[PDB]
Protein backbone atom coordinates (compact mmCIF):
# COMPACT_ATOMS: atom_id res chain seq x y z
CA UNK A 1 0.00 0.00 0.00
CA UNK A 2 2.99 2.31 0.45
CA UNK A 3 4.50 1.54 -2.97
CA UNK A 4 1.21 1.53 -4.90
CA UNK A 5 -0.86 4.08 -2.97
CA UNK A 6 0.09 6.64 -0.32
CA UNK A 7 -0.16 5.85 3.43
CA UNK A 8 3.44 6.91 4.00
CA UNK A 9 4.76 5.77 7.39
CA UNK A 10 6.66 8.73 8.78
CA UNK A 11 7.11 9.44 12.50
CA UNK A 12 4.69 6.59 13.41
CA UNK A 13 1.90 8.40 11.57
CA UNK A 14 0.12 7.68 8.32
CA UNK A 15 -1.05 10.45 6.02
CA UNK A 16 -4.17 9.88 3.92
CA UNK A 17 -4.95 12.73 1.53
CA UNK A 18 -8.38 14.33 1.83
CA UNK A 19 -10.35 17.43 0.81
CA UNK A 20 -13.88 18.62 0.04
CA UNK A 21 -15.50 21.02 -2.40
CA UNK A 22 -18.43 23.42 -1.96
CA UNK A 23 -21.58 23.87 -4.00
CA UNK A 24 -24.80 25.37 -2.59
CA UNK A 25 -24.42 28.54 -4.64
CA UNK A 26 -25.47 27.30 -8.06
CA UNK A 27 -29.02 28.37 -8.68
CA UNK A 28 -27.85 28.57 -12.30
CA UNK A 29 -27.98 24.86 -13.10
CA UNK A 30 -31.56 24.67 -11.72
CA UNK A 31 -32.26 27.81 -13.78
CA UNK A 32 -31.90 26.35 -17.27
CA UNK A 33 -33.38 22.91 -16.59
CA UNK A 34 -36.25 24.31 -14.50
CA UNK A 35 -37.11 26.65 -17.36
CA UNK A 36 -37.28 23.53 -19.52
CA UNK A 37 -39.54 21.80 -16.99
CA UNK A 38 -41.94 24.74 -16.71
CA UNK A 39 -42.31 25.14 -20.49
CA UNK A 40 -42.85 21.41 -21.06
CA UNK A 41 -45.71 21.72 -18.59
CA UNK A 42 -47.27 24.55 -20.60
CA UNK A 43 -46.43 22.73 -23.82
CA UNK A 44 -48.62 19.90 -22.52
CA UNK A 45 -51.42 21.92 -20.93
CA UNK A 46 -52.49 22.19 -24.57
CA UNK A 47 -51.49 20.24 -27.72
CA UNK A 48 -53.91 17.67 -28.32
CA UNK A 49 -54.87 20.24 -30.97
CA UNK B 1 -72.37 54.76 -37.77
CA UNK B 2 -74.37 54.65 -40.99
CA UNK B 3 -74.78 56.73 -44.13
CA UNK B 4 -78.03 57.49 -45.92
CA UNK B 5 -79.02 59.01 -49.21
CA UNK B 6 -82.19 60.63 -50.50
CA UNK B 7 -84.20 59.18 -53.39
CA UNK B 8 -86.43 61.23 -55.67
CA UNK B 9 -90.18 61.11 -55.14
CA UNK B 10 -91.11 61.05 -58.84
CA UNK B 11 -89.94 57.45 -59.35
CA UNK B 12 -92.38 55.92 -56.87
CA UNK B 13 -94.18 53.74 -59.43
CA UNK B 14 -90.99 51.93 -60.52
CA UNK B 15 -87.92 50.74 -58.60
CA UNK B 16 -86.43 52.97 -55.95
CA UNK B 17 -82.99 51.49 -55.60
CA UNK B 18 -83.59 49.05 -58.47
CA UNK B 19 -81.50 47.13 -60.96
CA UNK B 20 -79.90 44.22 -59.14
CA UNK B 21 -76.42 43.99 -60.61
CA UNK B 22 -74.86 42.01 -57.78
CA UNK B 23 -76.01 39.88 -54.86
CA UNK B 24 -73.79 41.41 -52.16
CA UNK B 25 -76.34 44.08 -51.19
CA UNK B 26 -78.36 41.91 -48.86
CA UNK B 27 -75.96 40.83 -46.14
CA UNK B 28 -74.12 44.15 -45.88
CA UNK B 29 -77.20 45.87 -44.47
CA UNK B 30 -80.29 44.64 -42.64
CA UNK B 31 -82.51 47.55 -41.55
CA UNK B 32 -83.91 47.12 -38.04
CA UNK B 33 -87.45 48.00 -36.93
CA UNK B 34 -86.35 51.41 -35.60
CA UNK B 35 -84.94 52.35 -39.02
CA UNK B 36 -87.76 51.36 -41.39
CA UNK B 37 -90.38 53.46 -39.59
CA UNK B 38 -89.12 56.99 -40.34
CA UNK B 39 -87.96 57.20 -43.95
CA UNK B 40 -87.05 53.73 -45.13
CA UNK B 41 -87.69 53.03 -47.80
CA UNK B 42 -90.21 55.49 -49.21
CA UNK B 43 -88.13 58.62 -48.50
CA UNK B 44 -84.44 57.68 -48.62
CA UNK B 45 -82.29 54.56 -48.61
CA UNK B 46 -79.21 53.19 -46.88
CA UNK B 47 -75.80 52.58 -48.41
CA UNK B 48 -72.99 50.14 -47.65
CA UNK B 49 -69.81 50.96 -45.74
CA UNK B 50 -66.43 49.29 -46.01
CA UNK B 51 -63.12 50.45 -44.57
CA UNK B 52 -60.17 51.40 -46.75
CA UNK B 53 -57.40 49.62 -44.88
CA UNK B 54 -53.89 49.53 -46.36
CA UNK B 55 -50.30 49.27 -45.22
CA UNK B 56 -48.00 51.81 -43.50
CA UNK B 57 -51.18 53.08 -41.81
CA UNK B 58 -52.81 50.00 -40.30
CA UNK B 59 -49.76 48.00 -39.23
CA UNK B 60 -48.16 51.04 -37.59
CA UNK B 61 -51.53 51.71 -35.94
CA UNK B 62 -51.01 48.49 -33.97
CA UNK B 63 -47.21 48.94 -33.87
CA UNK B 64 -47.81 51.82 -31.45
CA UNK B 65 -50.97 51.05 -29.43
CA UNK B 66 -50.88 47.46 -28.14
CA UNK B 67 -47.11 47.06 -27.86
CA UNK B 68 -44.59 46.50 -25.07
CA UNK B 69 -40.88 46.06 -24.34
CA UNK B 70 -40.41 45.07 -20.68
CA UNK B 71 -43.93 43.81 -19.95
CA UNK B 72 -42.95 40.19 -20.57
CA UNK B 73 -39.85 40.21 -18.38
CA UNK B 74 -41.40 41.94 -15.35
CA UNK B 75 -42.42 40.37 -12.04
CA UNK B 76 -45.98 40.56 -10.71
CA UNK B 77 -44.66 41.94 -7.36
CA UNK B 78 -45.50 39.05 -4.97
CA UNK B 79 -46.97 41.38 -2.31
CA UNK B 80 -50.28 40.91 -4.15
CA UNK B 81 -49.56 37.92 -6.43
CA UNK B 82 -49.56 35.15 -3.82
CA UNK B 83 -52.08 37.25 -1.88
CA UNK B 84 -54.36 36.92 -4.91
CA UNK B 85 -53.90 33.14 -4.95
CA UNK B 86 -55.30 32.88 -1.41
CA UNK B 87 -58.71 34.15 -2.53
CA UNK B 88 -58.71 31.82 -5.55
CA UNK B 89 -57.93 28.57 -3.71
CA UNK B 90 -60.56 29.31 -1.06
CA UNK B 91 -63.36 29.92 -3.57
CA UNK B 92 -62.69 26.76 -5.57
CA UNK B 93 -62.52 25.06 -2.17
CA UNK B 94 -66.15 26.05 -1.70
CA UNK B 95 -67.03 24.97 -5.23
CA UNK B 96 -65.48 21.60 -4.41
CA UNK B 97 -67.68 21.55 -1.30
CA UNK B 98 -70.59 22.18 -3.65
CA UNK B 99 -69.43 19.59 -6.16
CA UNK B 100 -69.24 16.61 -3.76
CA UNK B 101 -72.95 16.30 -2.98
CA UNK B 102 -74.38 17.58 -6.28
CA UNK B 103 -73.52 15.01 -8.96
CA UNK B 104 -73.53 11.91 -6.78
CA UNK B 105 -76.90 12.68 -5.20
CA UNK B 106 -78.42 13.44 -8.61
CA UNK B 107 -77.21 10.18 -10.13
CA UNK B 108 -78.19 7.95 -7.20
CA UNK B 109 -81.76 9.22 -6.76
CA UNK B 110 -83.21 9.38 -10.30
CA UNK B 111 -81.40 8.67 -13.60
CA UNK B 112 -83.36 11.09 -15.75
CA UNK B 113 -80.39 13.14 -17.13
CA UNK B 114 -82.79 16.05 -17.17
CA UNK B 115 -84.93 18.52 -15.08
CA UNK B 116 -84.26 21.33 -12.74
CA UNK B 117 -80.60 20.22 -12.44
CA UNK B 118 -80.78 20.72 -16.39
CA UNK B 119 -82.95 23.80 -16.98
CA UNK B 120 -81.77 26.47 -14.55
CA UNK B 121 -78.55 25.24 -12.94
CA UNK B 122 -75.05 26.59 -12.66
CA UNK B 123 -72.60 24.25 -11.01
CA UNK B 124 -71.41 21.83 -13.76
CA UNK B 125 -67.93 20.66 -14.68
CA UNK B 126 -67.60 23.90 -16.67
CA UNK B 127 -67.16 26.13 -13.59
CA UNK B 128 -64.61 24.22 -11.52
CA UNK B 129 -61.70 24.05 -14.00
CA UNK B 130 -61.77 27.63 -15.29
CA UNK B 131 -60.57 28.76 -11.87
CA UNK B 132 -57.83 26.16 -12.33
CA UNK B 133 -57.28 27.55 -15.84
CA UNK B 134 -56.77 31.10 -14.53
CA UNK B 135 -54.54 29.85 -11.71
CA UNK B 136 -52.16 28.12 -14.13
CA UNK B 137 -51.74 30.94 -16.67
CA UNK B 138 -51.20 33.45 -13.87
CA UNK B 139 -48.48 31.30 -12.32
CA UNK B 140 -46.73 29.23 -15.02
CA UNK B 141 -45.93 32.52 -16.75
CA UNK B 142 -44.98 34.03 -13.40
CA UNK B 143 -42.76 31.08 -12.55
CA UNK B 144 -40.98 31.18 -15.91
CA UNK B 145 -40.66 34.98 -15.86
CA UNK B 146 -38.50 34.66 -12.74
CA UNK B 147 -36.37 32.02 -14.44
CA UNK B 148 -34.97 34.16 -17.26
CA UNK B 149 -33.44 36.94 -15.13
CA UNK B 150 -31.45 34.39 -13.12
CA UNK B 151 -29.58 33.57 -16.32
CA UNK B 152 -29.77 36.87 -18.18
CA UNK B 153 -28.93 39.30 -15.37
CA UNK B 154 -25.81 37.26 -14.29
Amino acid sequence: YAKKRGWVLGPNNYYSFASQQQKPEDTTIPSTELAKQVIEYARQLEMIV
Amino acid sequence: IDAFRLINANMMVLGHEPRQTTSNLGHLNKPSIQALIHGLNRHYYSITINYRKNELEQKMLLNLHKKSWMEGLTLQDYSEHCKHNESVVKEMLELAKNYNKAVEEEDKMTPEQLAIKNVGKQDPKRHLEEHVDVLMTSNIVQCLAAMLDTVVFK
